[PDB]
């Protein structure tokens, strides 16, 4: 129900309807991203 | 029914008594059934 079909099924409408949904999401939701830290060591580990 | 040779029982215009019947038997008014199977191809609306 944002788009009316004629059957009764999980047909295309499912996907245009749910690509509308989260289309309006993304309009929306300004976030900013922020965090703290730890501090490790750097030679005691294997990965450089 | 003819004679046995001459022309046409229903020409000489003079009765006859003895002439031949067909019958039929006991059951001869079997009422007839046939059935059909219907299946459509195309609906009136359509299309995701």
């Amino acid at each position: 129900n944002i788009i009316n079909t004629i059957t009764d099924g999980i047909t295309y409408a499912n996907r245009t309807e749910f690509f509308i949904r989260v289309m309006v999401l993304m309009m929306m939701d300004r976030k900013i991203l922020t965090m703290e830290f730890y501090d490790v060591d750097t030679s005691a580990i294997s990965n450089t | 029914p003819i004679y046995t040779s001459g022309l046409q029982k229903m020409q000489s215009s003079k009765v006859s008594m003895a002439n031949v019947v067909l019958s039929a038997g006991s059951d001869v008014i079997r009422q007839a059934a046939i059935k059909y199977n219907v299946v459509r191809t195309q609906e009136i609306i359509l299309f995701e």
